[PDB]
């Protein structure tokens, strides 16, 4: 009956530069049970060829997870993490943000 | 330094969707290097790091006959639990274990560990005299006991005591250019206004192994950590960590915050103004 | 390696 609600973070593997490739990541963690789902999303729309780390968990039993996804950000171009866990009212979108 | 050897399984039943879900991680400090997983395209161990690619079809085969037996065991495991506490085949549970071995400094062996947890809490642990369990409520004290008559405490203590360590030492070889390699923190701070009279000043840390890492703001030399915004240590993707910390600071005053970063793998520890 | 025994509950 413990349920914990996922912790997101989302973030490039190296500091943006415009037009130049890197990769897009998603950590997910603190979260219980361990079925989750995690969509990479550009200008809205799902990125089809996207890549996880094995399922693992923290000394609170609390598991952790890292999607990620080659990308080449611009100016132009938004992108973001949906999550859906059983904890969430509904899938949560989380926009990546350069600066954090 | 100190090194560890640990494993994490956990296995998830799916009542009408199959077998439990069974996926097993080997760590090495903060470096994955196996897995198993029964979904995955190949359903028996295999490497998770460079170094472990090399390692032969003796080794693959003992990891996945252990790995699969270990499924097998947890899987029952899931339908004794559901019996203990009363529960309808009908919903989802879950069991982790997790155990590992520790060496100090000294290269000797300090700690072996061992715990189950069932659907997210404690269920049986084992001492730290490495020869005796505690249980959680009136369940677990049935598993404890069923453990003492199998003396699975000496199965246990045997593994974290020497096979644990022996297995450790063998993997800092094999994987020693990387195990070993101490990667230091690039710093930097970046600066945004936030109102006409204040802004946030955010202190960076990205590419460096191992995780642990200590990332403070100061004011006029003195602790903030009150005022401080940290995020979770996070992986980039590359085997490396990444951090920051920001502080929200006056506009003009900008050069009375200094950002703190001790890490291992810096000579000595670094501060970092705007 | 992984323990040779898993423990039954």
């Amino acid at each position: 009956m413990i349920q914990r609600t996922p912790k997101i973070q989302v973030y490039s593997r190296h500091p943006a530069e415009n037009g130049k490739s890197n990769f897009l990541n998603c950590y997910v963690s603190g979260f219980h049970p361990s079925d989750i789902e995690v969509d990479l999303l550009k200008n809205g729309e799902r990125i089809e060829k996207v890549e996880h780390s094995d399922l693992s968990f923290s000394k609170d039993w609390s598991f952790y997870l890292l999607y990620y996804t080659e990308f080449t950000p611009t100016e132009k171009d938004e992108y973001a993490c949906r999550v859906n866990h059983v904890t969430l009212s509904q899938p949560k979108i989380v926009k990546w943000d350069r600066d954090m | 330094g100190s090194h560890s050897l640990k494993y994490f399984h956990t296995s998830v039943s799916r009542p009408g969707r199959g077998e439990p879900r069974f996926i097993s991680v080997g760590y090495v400090d903060d470096t994955q290097f196996v897995r198993f997983d029964n979904d995955a395209a190949s359903p028996r161990m295999v490497p998770r790091a460079p170094w472990m690619e090399q390692e032969g079809s003796e080794y693959w085969d003992r990891e996945t006959r252990s790995a699969r037996d270990t499924a097998q065991i947890f899987r029952v495991n899931l339908r004794t639990l559901r019996g203990y506490y009363n529960q309808s085949e009908a919903g989802s549970h879950t069991l982790q274990w997790m155990h590992g071995c520790e060496l100090g400094p000294d290269g000797r062996f300090l700690r072996g560990y061992e715990q189950f947890a069932y659907d997210g809490k404690d269920y049986l642990t084992l001492n730290e005299d490495l020869r005796s369990w505690t249980a959680v409520d009136t369940a677990a004290q049935i598993s404890e006991q069923k453990s003492n008559d199998a003396s699975e405490a000496e199965h246990q203590r045997a593994y974290l005591e020497d096979t644990c360590v022996e297995w450790l030492h063998k993997y800092l070889e094999k994987g020693k250019e990387t195990l070993l390699h101490l990667e230091p923190p690039k710093t930097h701070v970046t600066h945004h206004p936030i109102s006409d009279h204040e802004a946030t000043l955010r202190c960076w840390a990205l590419g460096f192994y191992p995780a642990e890492i200590t990332l403070t703001w100061q004011q006029d030399g003195e602790g903030h950590t009150q005022d401080t915004e940290l995020v979770e240590t996070r992986p980039a993707g590359d085997g490396t960590f990444q951090k920051w910390a920001a502080v929200v600071v006056p506009s003009g005053e900008e050069q009375r915050y200094t950002c703190h970063v001790q890490h291992e793998g810096l000579p000595e520890p670094v501060t970092l103004r705007w | 390696v992984i323990p040779l025994s898993a423990p039954t509950l």
